[PDB]
């Protein structure tokens, strides 16, 4: 089933009154469909107008709402450039609500373009299954070149709202990366020792008695768990984790020179490897790591592939080492 | 109707601010330095209105922030969809040419 007619109008309901009988007029269309049975009667040009007003309809409505989204744009994209990272609590709530909020308008235009169009082909069949004409291919190429279907430049606008969106509101870059590469885990389980663990490798002791595992956790989060936590808590719990690692670093001889050295992404791939194998095991890629120091990618990117543990995690491994070489999360 | 771009826009604001704002500027002025091919005065007044209208000056945050992530999680999800769309749509229009091409020749 498709349900055009039932989601067309569910749509059209969850829209502001300026959007207001600027959808395809589906089900009047359909009921004038009723009424046909240059060659073309007075019902086929008089239909055929109500086709063309519909498209006059949605290429106006269009365009005037890229132009909105233009200028909306530059004034987010201004506000944002002024406060420089300086906003408050209240402030950054506040800028952030109306960048999604405008992304989600512009997803609601590209959504309107994808309903009409729906409809337009749709009420097209019916038209010529019941004049015997075949104008739905000519009709719809000329509808496929029209301002409303192909988008214009609300692609372009998409981009740059998301990449606002990116600085404003981002992602816990480091904490996404190893839940792909070591793996989320809400309950307490066991590793690859007999030790217990909880979200991202936190071992929480050495011990066999679970209730010993069970009163670390309501420590280091504070509250009655059970042995359960939620993603925030498991989040909160590895920057912990980051930190502390990046404090061992930073106080490593061996280490130290080189971190200081990386872009906070390459960081990243570096504490990933810590996390791994530990301070010790890192500290033992004295050639890799003076590759990376003196900021030759590819040429630490082919010694370290040539590492055993390149061989023992190869997916996380080539995942790394490609972190190394671009320096961007196009791994991840 | 007028299709304003980013950059013919950046324009427009150069030319207002250039005019003294735009409390100050005049649709004639803005016309006059921009010197836009197809642009009207009818256009310039559209846009500043709109331009006006959009600088007009006057639980917990984190569960607000949270739901912001999925709000735009699933905007981000249906703008791939559409993008995804647009090429079946695309799809189905030739394969349907190709079908009546077809059908003509028997
Ligand atoms: O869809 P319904 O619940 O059956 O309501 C219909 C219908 O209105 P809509 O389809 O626009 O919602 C029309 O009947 P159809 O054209 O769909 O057959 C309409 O106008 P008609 O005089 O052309 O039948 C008719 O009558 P009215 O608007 O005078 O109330 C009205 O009510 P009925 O249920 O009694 O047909
Ligand atoms: O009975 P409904 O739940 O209201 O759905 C019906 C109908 O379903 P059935 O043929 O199975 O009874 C068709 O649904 P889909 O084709 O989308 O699966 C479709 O009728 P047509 O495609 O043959 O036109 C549609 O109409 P619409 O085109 O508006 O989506 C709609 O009928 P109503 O919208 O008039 O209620």
């Amino acid at each position: 089933s498709m349900k055009f007619g039932k989601s067309l109008s569910s749509q059209i309901v969850e829209t502001l009154p300026e959007w207001r009988d600027k959808f395809l007029s589906y089900k009047d269309l359909k009921k004038r469909l009723k009424l046909i049975g240059a060659a073309m009667t007075p019902e086929e040009a008089g239909f055929m107008r109500l086709l063309e007003a519909e498209l006059d309809k949605f290429n106006s409505f269009f365009v005037e709402k890229e132009e909105e989204y233009i200028i909306r744009q530059k004034e987010l994209q201004d506000r944002v450039a002024r406060a420089a990272g300086r906003e408050s609590k209240e402030e950054l709530m506040r800028v952030r609500k109306e960048i999604v909020d405008f992304h989600g308008e512009m997803v609601l235009l590209e959504n309107y373009s994808a309903l009409n169009y729906t409809g337009l082909v749709k009420i097209l069949k019916k038209y010529d299954k019941r004049t015997g004409a075949l104008i739905r291919l000519p009709f719809i190429q000329k509808v496929l070149q029209q301002p409303f279907f192909t988008t214009d430049l609300l692609y372009k606008l998409v981009k740059q709202c998301e990449a606002m969106l990116d600085q404003l509101l981002p992602s816990n870059e480091i904490f996404e990366m190893l839940r792909i590469d070591e793996g989320l885990r809400l309950k307490i389980y066991k590793d690859t020792e007999g030790y217990y663990t909880i979200g991202i490798g936190h071992l929480l002791t050495k011990s066999p008695s679970l209730n010993a595992a069970k009163s670390e956790l309501d420590k280091a989060i504070g509250r009655n768990t059970n042995g359960v936590i939620t993603k925030d808590e498991a989040e909160k719990l590895f920057n912990q984790d980051v930190d502390a690692a990046v404090r061992g670093i930073l106080r490593n001889a061996k280490l130290k020179p080189v971190y200081d050295s990386l872009d906070a992404v390459r960081r990243a791939a570096l504490i990933n490897m810590v996390f791994q194998m530990g301070e010790t095991g890192v500290a033992g890629f004295t050639n890799s790591l003076r590759m990376l120091q003196q900021k030759r990618w590819d040429e630490a990117a082919v010694n370290l592939a040539k590492s055993r543990w390149y061989n023992q995690t190869p997916n996380r491994a080539k995942r790394v080492i490609t972190t190394f070489r671009t320096g961007t999360w196009d791994a991840y | 109707r007028m299709r304003w771009t980013p950059e013919l826009h950046e324009r427009f604001v150069d030319a207002m601010n250039l005019l003294g704002g735009s409390e100050k500027a005049t649709p004639k002025g803005v016309m006059k330095l921009m010197k836009a091919d197809n642009l009207t005065i009818y256009h310039v007044k559209s846009h500043m209105q709109k331009y006006r209208t959009a600088r007009y000056r006057p639980g917990g945050n984190f569960d607000l922030t949270e739901a912001l992530r999925m709000q735009l999680e699933l905007q981000k999800r249906l703008h791939e969809q559409l993008e995804i769309q647009r090429s079946l749509q695309l799809r189905i229009e030739e394969q349907g040419k190709c079908l009546q091409m077809m059908l003509e020749q028997q």
